[PDB]
């Protein structure tokens, strides 16, 4: 070389996708509730009622709709990763 | 943004070249287990809480807020019905008692 080099960052990647992959586990098992204090558990089709409970909607709405509801995530989720594949 | 938890207020305090906030926060504790559902199935329709959550204590069923524990009984006041009970998932059974029958005016 001439002088130059790059040096190497402090969290390896897998360290990084650690971190990641804790904040999805603790999102989908006690929601908000982790970042205030204790991770409370609650069943995540009650954590979605007062999600919608929070845009002005009542969750009679959902509890009414779940398995409409479910696929069209699943398709949403699914047509992420072909969108992120073709997409140039 | 204002401090770590639900958050109540703040205060400023001067310094040399800046400003220091005294954050007040609320901040729960002593969790406990229970029970739930989301629906109670009376008389063939299916009951919703307005503000709270369905929570059992093993053999009687509550309302009860959702960030401090303070059990009442299920009654038409403190919930909103919506259809027949044979749609929703894990629905239960119980007696919503309507406080107009006990005084019988
Ligand atoms: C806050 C609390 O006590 N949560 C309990 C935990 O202690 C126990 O290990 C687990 C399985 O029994 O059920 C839940
Ligand atoms: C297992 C348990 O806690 N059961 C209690 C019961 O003892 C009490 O009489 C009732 C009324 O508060 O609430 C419930
Ligand atoms: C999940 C549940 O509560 N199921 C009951 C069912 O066992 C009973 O036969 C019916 C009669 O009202 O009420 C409902």
């Amino acid at each position: 070389f001439n002088g130059l080099t790059v040096l190497p960052p402090l969290l390896t990647d897998e360290m990084i996708a650690q971190y990641t992959s804790a904040l999805l586990a603790g999102t989908i098992t006690s929601g908000w509730t982790f970042g205030a204090g204790p991770a409370l558990q609650i069943p995540f089709p009650m954590q979605m009622a007062y999600r919608f409970n929070g845009i002005g909607v009542t969750q009679n709405v959902l509890y009414e709709n779940q398995k409409l509801i479910a696929n069209q995530f699943n398709s949403a989720i699914g047509k992420i990763q072909d969108s992120l594949s073709s997409t140039p | 943004f204002c401090g770590k938890g639900y958050h109540l207020m703040s205060f400023p305090q001067s310094a040399p070249h800046g400003v220091v906030f005294l954050h007040v926060t609320y901040v729960p504790a002593q969790e406990k287990n229970f029970t739930t559902a989301p629906a109670i199935c009376h008389d063939g329709k299916a009951h919703f809480p307005r503000e709270g959550v369905f929570v059992s204590n093993g053999t009687h069923w509550f309302v009860t807020q959702r960030n401090f524990y303070e059990p009442q009984i299920i009654t038409t006041d403190n919930t909103f019905v919506s259809g027949n009970c044979d749609v929703v998932i894990g629905i239960v059974n119980n007696t919503v008692y309507d406080p107009l029958q006990p005084e019988l005016d």
